[PDB]
């Protein structure tokens, strides 16, 4: 019940902070490109 | 099984670095960490200040950690016993 | 070994982009000491300090397009 | 040797301080016994006075002029010099906030810019006290 | 409690095994050692 | 030696924040 | 136990530890730890107890 | 002629390691050991928020838990053989990329067209204005790479220059005087690579300032 | 160099665990009359 | 051949990166007298300080990442 | 190798443009102290501004007419 | 060839800490004349300059970075 | 391979036109900031300005003789 | 071939420990206007200038360790 | 090829004039602002500007002979 | 190619003259203002020039024995 503790900061700053989606889909990208040369 | 583990946290806590709080602020006060550096066992640790005892076995338990992953890496020098 | 020669001129053009650095941190520290006596930032001060700084980064980026034609 | 007076009160005559700082208009200067000799401006601050004793003492002062010559002899001279005790720290916020709200009422650049100068005394007293 | 210090007494004494013959088993491999680095070369 | 892969270094270090900022929420001046 | 303890020491230095790097930061991080100790902790500790306590207290 | 090695354990548990190594005791009078943490907390929260004085103080709350994170897992890497997590640059990659992303749609998510206007420094020549655009934009798009290199690289070398000069010493078997020399050198390194701290307190300012700008 | 020193402490710590985990007393009386004759030895 | 030609460009290419140290050891030693001179320190005598240092490392890791892409 | 000699001379020479870009990030800098210290920016106080900076370009721009002489 | 890329790439890389080195000395110059005009010494006017020293000190070492990527 | 060689002496004897504008540009600068502080411009200060703008650009000049030289 | 690429790494890498020179001078002379000022010699303005030095010589031995990492 | 050594040896030795150049024009521009804020024209001020500058370029004129040296 | 090698090694070790005279200007420059700056120049403000120079100039000398030595 660790959730409730930061779930207003949550919702609070990741409305811009939760995007890690770019993140991911570079990283993602990277890796494909590297298994490319691999 | 985590249940112990939570546990042995919570003693080495109270042990070291300790309303009802007054009894853990009292065992934190009279410092059984600082008594024994280095256990009962033993007398102290080389660091004799700030009642740090605890501290310094959490970082020294990391550090052989951190030496027992990196011992595969390292070769030693003489297949006998060094001097 | 043409290639070789590209690659070595190439690593060799990019240094001259370490002045633009330089005049950079110069004219941004000397517009640091100028304000610090006259507290005039929103006027022509800040407009010269901007323009040094694109003045140095225009020279160190031509310098790194000559250094990237040498490589292509 | 420091000479440090206001028109009407005196706070040393000839000290060996040794050691004072004064809210010049250009900005902040330090004496040190052997400072290079020139005329500086003050500017609404603080003299923090450091007697050659570790005692120091404070005083906000008005506009005036910091003589240092070429020997010890420092003869500091405030309009309005008085320790911080007698100034009122709520009274400075209010006149601070007060004179930022009729900064932009002068609408002659002369007296806006006379306002500002009230704005930096009291934003100076905010800071001293 | 008299048996801790006669074991360790022996265990003081035990050093010849590896001095009355581990030493000297390394340095009879010594030579071994540098035979072989010698044909390797 | 060189940093390469990058798969699940960059991964705990968001439940690490997570953690990080629960805790020092308990913390007050 | 102290005896003990340097002849494990003593073992480990024989067979298992290996003096590679040791120098780097076993025996310099170390040093800086136990000067830091022995240093400004003495007064840490007051700047803890004498500082932070007193202050919740009296207000 | 040593390969110097950065190696890959299992990053979960070293990584998680820092965070227990601050208790939060819910006591009015805290254990004189977390009391020192919460001073610091409370003394770092000051410099950090002073600048900001808008709405975005919401975000000093989590920079607060960043700079502390950043500080303690880089200040554990100075122990004998301890694994800098910050070393790897996948970590600092996917904490650079996020937060700036974050400072850049909040800055696009409230006074949007004024937070491009930001490219503008209110004039400026217009004979250069495309250059100064593209030059500032290029800028833009370089500051995250820029802040995960300035704390990957040092983080890297100061963990290389000391293996590097204790290599030095152990294979220094000659005269003592030099080896003992090349030790205070150690010693004076590693007091200064103490000073990564300093490191913490640069990128989270860094990161700062660029959300003061962008809110 | 006598590397076998710690192996009596070992053999002594070993012991003081085997106390302090509370099965000791399982075990034969065999090591009892062995310590008796090393303490005798001494004599 | 090419690998060697990569790794003597590369180690050129670096060598660039000493305009964007002489650019921020100047702007922060500007900094330090400026705030001498002007107890402002918190305004833009220090926001210009740091926007100036991030302008001015631009530099230095530009030549950097043309040094890498040269080594790699 | 003569084509891999001009190139590697282009890749050397164009550095010179370093200094041409440090010169005139102090030259701004100091024009932005000298406005500081004195309004009279309408003066001469840019000319000569102007006077520093088109000089450090010629000289950038001789060095990169001796690039271009190596690499043609 | 490939071991004299690798010496001749390190002797160039490890040029480029000059920079750093030369922004380490202009910063903690700065610092005694902040202090000469201003004696604040424990203040921001020694805390920024550590910091100056810090910065460029990175600037440096993220620079011999390469030199050891090369040499290894 | 003399020919070779000819073009990276070139090159390589081309910075030395940096430490020119680096010059230049500082002796400039300095003119605008005396000029600043003293309003007697047209006077020796502009004099010896220009003295030292003209020693910095021989001793540029003197550097690319050797260039010059080397490549013919 | 080893031995001369150690020859030439030598030759470049103690290039950058000769950069620190212009550090030491421009912390030297940053105390000379310090004392200038304010004169006082046991005061902490010598105490600076030396640690400033200090630091900066000791980026000038450290690249001359790499220079003998890469003779040895 | 010795001959091409001794001239890319030569043309390298060149750009340690580029330094001498960069502080004769930074003395110069300290004459240039001493002047500026002192009237003393031919007093030690410019006596020791000249020795700076002397001194400067003598430094210079021997890294020029070291590269004549090696060149011949 | 021992020879050409250290031919090569030594033209570039030379390259470090540059920062001494860099250095040896600042000095003298600081010296310049101090004096303009106060009258004390005949006290400790001229002998500090003097060992700032003694450094510099002796950081410069030991780029100059480097050189030597790796020349012979």
């Amino acid at each position: 019940f660790q959730f409730t503790g930061i779930k207003k900061y949550f919702n609070s700053y990741t409305l811009t902070g939760r995007m890690n989606c770019v993140l991911a889909t570079y990283g993602g990208i990277a890796l494909l490109v590297l298994y490319f040369k691999l | 099984a985590s249940v112990v583990p939570l546990k042995d946290r919570r003693l080495l806590e109270v042990k070291l670095g300790e309303i009802l709080m007054r009894d853990f602020t009292p065992s934190g006060i009279a410092g059984a960490f600082q008594r024994g550096y280095y256990r009962y066992y033993n007398k102290y640790v080389n660091v004799k200040k700030g009642s740090v005892a605890g501290l310094s076995m959490v970082l020294a338990a990391y550090v052989v950690f951190n030496y027992c992953r990196s011992y595969k890496e390292l070769k030693h020098e003489r297949l006998r016993k060094y001097h | 070994i043409d290639t070789a020669a590209k690659f070595i001129g190439a690593g060799a053009a990019t240094v001259g982009v370490a002045g633009s650095g330089a005049g950079i941190g110069t004219v941004f520290g000397s517009l640091i000491i100028g304000y610090a006596r006259n507290p005039s930032l929103k006027q022509q001060l800040f407009s010269y300090a901007i323009l040094g700084f694109a003045l140095s980064e225009a020279m160190g980026l031509f310098c790194l397009m000559v250094a990237f034609l040498i490589l292509f | 040797s420091f000479t440090f007076a206001s028109p009407t009160q005196v706070f040393f005559n000839g000290a060996n301080v040794r050691q004072v700082d004064v809210p010049t208009q250009t900005g902040a200067f330090g004496i040190l016994a052997s400072h290079v000799p020139t005329l500086q401006v003050l500017r609404p601050g603080l003299v923090v006075v450091h007697a050659e004793d570790g005692t120091t003492s404070k005083y906000f002062v008005s506009s005036g002029s910091v003589t240092v010559n070429a020997d010890s002899s420092v003869q500091l001279l405030a309009e309005e010099a008085v320790t911080l005790d007698m100034l009122d720290p709520g009274v400075a916020k209010a006149n601070l906030e007060k004179a930022q709200s009729e900064l932009l009422g002068a609408a002659d650049e002369a007296s806006r810019a006379e306002i500002q100068i009230r704005i930096e005394a009291n934003e100076a007293l905010v800071k001293a006290l | 409690v008299q048996v801790s210090p006669l074991i360790k007494l022996g265990r003081y004494s035990a050093l010849f095994l590896g001095v009355a013959y581990g030493a000297k088993r390394y340095n009879y491999l010594k030579p071994r050692a540098e035979e072989e680095r010698r044909i390797a070369a | 030696d060189t940093s390469t892969w990058f798969i699940t270094i960059t991964s705990m270090i968001m439940t690490l924040f997570i953690l990080f900022q629960l805790k020092i929420s308990n913390y007050s001046y | 136990l102290g005896t003990g303890l340097i002849l494990y020491l003593l073992s480990k230095e024989i067979y298992v530890i290996t003096a590679e790097t040791f120098s780097a930061i076993s025996t310099i991080g170390v040093l800086v730890y136990i000067v830091k100790k022995y240093g400004a902790s003495i007064g840490a500790f007051a700047d803890k107890l004498n500082e932070q306590k007193i202050a919740q207290l009296e207000e | 002629i040593a390969p110097t090695m950065m190696g890959l354990p299992i990053v979960t548990l070293i990584i998680m390691f820092p965070s227990l190594l601050f208790p939060t005791p819910k006591r009015l009078i805290n254990n004189r050991t977390i009391s020192i943490q919460q001073w610091l907390i409370q003394l770092t929260s000051k410099q950090m928020m002073a600048i900001h004085n808008q709405k975005g103080q919401t975000w000093s709350l989590m920079l607060m838990s960043l700079i502390m994170f950043i500080g303690s897992t880089n200040i554990l890497g100075l122990l004998p053989h301890s694994f800098t997590p910050t070393t790897q640059l996948s970590m600092n990659l996917g904490m650079a990329i996020p937060l700036w992303s974050a400072t850049v749609f909040t800055g696009f998510r409230y006074k949007t067209k004024t937070s491009l206007a930001h490219f503008l420094p209110q004039g400026t020549p217009a004979l250069l204005i495309p250059m100064l655009v593209i030059i500032e934009t290029i800028s833009l798009f370089i500051q995250p790479v820029a802040l995960a290199v300035r704390l990957t690289a040092n983080i890297t070398a100061g963990h290389l220059l000391i293996h590097l000069i204790g290599g030095a010493t152990l294979a220094l078997l000659n005269i003592n005087t030099m080896t003992a020399f090349i030790t205070f050198t150690i010693l004076i390194l590693l007091t200064i690579l103490e000073f990564a701290v300093a490191l913490i307190q640069a990128y989270v300012f860094t990161l700062l300032v660029s959300l003061y700008l962008h809110d | 160099t006598p590397a076998e020193i710690p192996t009596a402490i070992q053999s002594l710590k070993k012991i003081v665990n085997s106390a302090q985990t509370g099965s000791f007393k399982q075990l034969t009386v065999k090591e009892a009359l062995l310590n008796g004759l090393v303490a005798t030895e001494v004599l």
